[PDB]
């Protein structure tokens, strides 16, 4: 449900004909909630444009996977390619959207999502190229980590890059980083403005227009 | 004469070699070539690859057997044993952003001295890298990665050694084939010259030195 | 839809546009698109290409009609009308080594801030360039080359705009397609989706904005 | 005959299975003189490995040419490719041999072969990448420009590269640049060593081994 609420709301930000890259984990659920009427094309960093859902049993191909090595399908008109071409797409501004998961976001729009010192050290993979290169970065993340806020004044965990992400989506809030600060645009209807502010360390501008729907 | 028995690995892969190994989490990796390396316990390798795959697959098998002193990769988080050797100091782990790794290997293959990339600017990656401003934007200077031997996987080779790849098994393989001094390709099938079109081949046979199975 | 009428060129190519145009000495060049530009006297163009072809073909027809203010090429020797206009000073000509031209255009399409090449060190092409040493070897820093529109030629496109090229008609076309703000591809044939295999496609349709004939 | 004398001697330099790039003009004659027992692979910068001779009449393909836009064939096993890849093969040291024409070559091993000021301004095409990146550069040229020596102490015409070419073959001599200067290894059966030196402004080291050939 919390991951659902986030995934549904991210899925409404996607537009017809967009090339979209989804991070593994929470963002991949976005692909379950694309509206009919919206056709998008999915990129995976290991080298495909035209990724499709997991194969029906017995239709697997060991050479065809996502960026977690799980079996996927290729849709008609798919292209596969080497890792140089793949990051030419990502770093060269040809990717319209990337949805990525989040460890922290700060008031400059700065994302940390690839390392917790002491705890988890998996390496960055393609996450740095994706944030610095995508036309639009949407972070999809739960609002707190066991009550600790993830939206903070200055990122304390190592940065994925200095680019300002274009939108944050949590189960309680929709936040757009701007020229002068995080702009709260939307609130979930199971929550209240008061709770969102108790659960955010970072300063938020509040919009005159302030909408509901996660 | 490109096709050789897998035993020839031992003349070709020396102890302490610097190796490029193709494969994305073990998809499009030369598993048979890796198994021969483990059989003869060829060690103190420096391995350049996207990742250390998984504990029982592909490049992770070389790590399981402690055959690497160093890995230059972008991701190690599917392999706990890579992380355990990293934490103890036995294994030197250099982390490179995947896209920068692709361009650092390609720079070696195509004869560039380096590439300027905006990835990693302002992060831990910027450590110990020259920074260059072009038209008022900052880039990290990233430098070519060379290797003694590339161990790549492909779907088919023709009699002349031209290679084609299959779907997401392509990833780093054709890039590494250009970058190393010697190139050893593990392939699933040998097909007649003329089966692979000039418009379809991705790696010319002229750059492939040896082929296994 | 990507496919549009060729008469639409007068709307997408502006006077003063910076244009990349595919082709090697006229082979793989979009002749029909070039013919439309001549038909409508679209002028003061900056043309980035391998060459200015011949007086009677390809990009040369643009120079013959004096529609270029500047060309950024590697070769002009086959077109005496280009050299004549260069000597007389009406045409600014920037000569780039052909491999450096490929990499600088690719850098823009791929998001690099630049590449270091050894080509041209200690020649006249070093003039006005930053020099960077990497392990005691000199390289020139060469910078990305951007353009308003890529005018490219391809052999076939599928219903989604995926392209394939043919033989030595390929040359600069797939690299210019990544580098320009808008891409217009002249093609010979429109084919069904599923005619171009994922392993064969060389330009994905996502980067192609328009297609003619 | 001298253009043929040079071509035959250069063709003797070619080893089995090498990837060779012949420059237009004098060097392309090299192809007519390879032993019927040496198989080589020919590259052309416009994007082909596996070039073959011009097609018989009616067999032409509008999309298959050499670097002069002249119609060629492709042999079985050819690969065609884009110009980034093509110059990766050239610049990256995957080209075993280039045979190029010459305007001047000096005792540093430096070649001038793209421009004569106030006469030719054709631009440099691939010649700078090829001289810099080939494993071996073989300059094939007439010894003199109408009696004016072309092998000189130092180049006055613009440099194609600062890379030391590996072999010079003319109608009179075979000279190999070395760290100690130019080493004259061979002279034509139709000439005399005094005439060779007479027609060379640069200083030649004569070899103890000096051979008679071309």
């Amino acid at each position: 449900n919390p991951k659902e609420k986030i995934a549904i709301r991210v899925a409404q930000e996607l537009k017809k004909g967009q090339l979209v890259n989804l991070g593994i984990g929470l963002p991949t659920l976005v692909a379950n909630y694309i509206p009919k009427d919206i056709h998008v094309f999915f990129q995976s960093e290991n080298g495909i444009i035209g990724m499709g859902p997991a194969p029906k049993e017995g239709y697997e191909n060991s050479d065809l996977t996502n960026a977690g090595a799980s079996y996927i399908t290729a849709l008609p008109g798919a292209m596969t390619f080497d890792s140089a071409f793949s990051f030419g797409i990502i770093r060269g501004g040809h990717l319209d959207v990337t949805v990525l998961g989040g460890l922290q976001v700060d008031e400059e729009g700065h994302l940390a999502n690839w390392m917790i010192p002491g705890k988890m050290i998996p390496g960055m993979g393609g996450a740095m190229d994706l944030v610095t290169g995508a036309k639009k970065v949407i972070v999809a993340m739960t609002h707190t980590a066991k009550g600790t806020p993830k939206i903070v004044k200055k990122c304390t965990l190592p940065l994925t890059s200095i680019r300002k992400v274009d939108l944050i989506v949590t189960e309680l809030a929709v936040i757009e980083p701007t020229d002068e600060g995080l702009l709260l645009k939307e609130i979930s209807k199971e929550t209240t403005l008061d709770e969102v502010l108790k659960l955010t360390e970072a300063k938020l501008i509040i919009a005159d227009d302030l909408k509901i729907f996660a | 004469m490109k096709v050789v028995d897998i035993s020839k690995i031992n003349e070709l892969v020396k102890e302490g070699a610097t190796l490029m190994i193709g494969g994305f989490l073990g998809v499009g990796t030369p598993e048979n070539i890796i198994d021969e390396i483990i059989r003869h316990n060829i060690s103190n390798l420096t391995v350049i690859a996207n990742d250390t795959a998984f504990e029982d697959r592909g490049i992770g098998k070389l790590v399981k057997n402690k055959l690497c002193k160093k890995v230059i990769v972008s991701h190690i988080g599917t392999n706990p044993e890579t992380q355990r050797q990293m934490i103890e100091g036995t294994l030197e782990v250099e982390l490179v952003p995947q896209g920068t790794l692709a361009e650092r290997i390609r720079a070696a293959g195509v004869g560039l001295g380096g590439i300027l990339t905006p990835t990693g600017v302002g992060t831990v990656v910027e450590k110990d890298k020259k920074v260059i401003e072009v038209e008022g934007k900052k880039y990290l200077l990233e430098l070519p990665i060379h290797a003694d031997v590339a161990l790549i996987k492909a779907k088919k080779a023709d009699y002349l050694g031209n290679l084609v790849y299959n779907l997401t098994a392509e990833n780093f393989n054709p890039i590494m084939a250009l970058a190393a001094k010697t190139v050893i390709a593990e392939v699933e099938e040998i097909v007649p010259t003329g089966t692979l079109s000039p418009n379809e081949i991705k790696t010319p046979g002229i750059i492939v030195d040896y082929i296994v199975t």
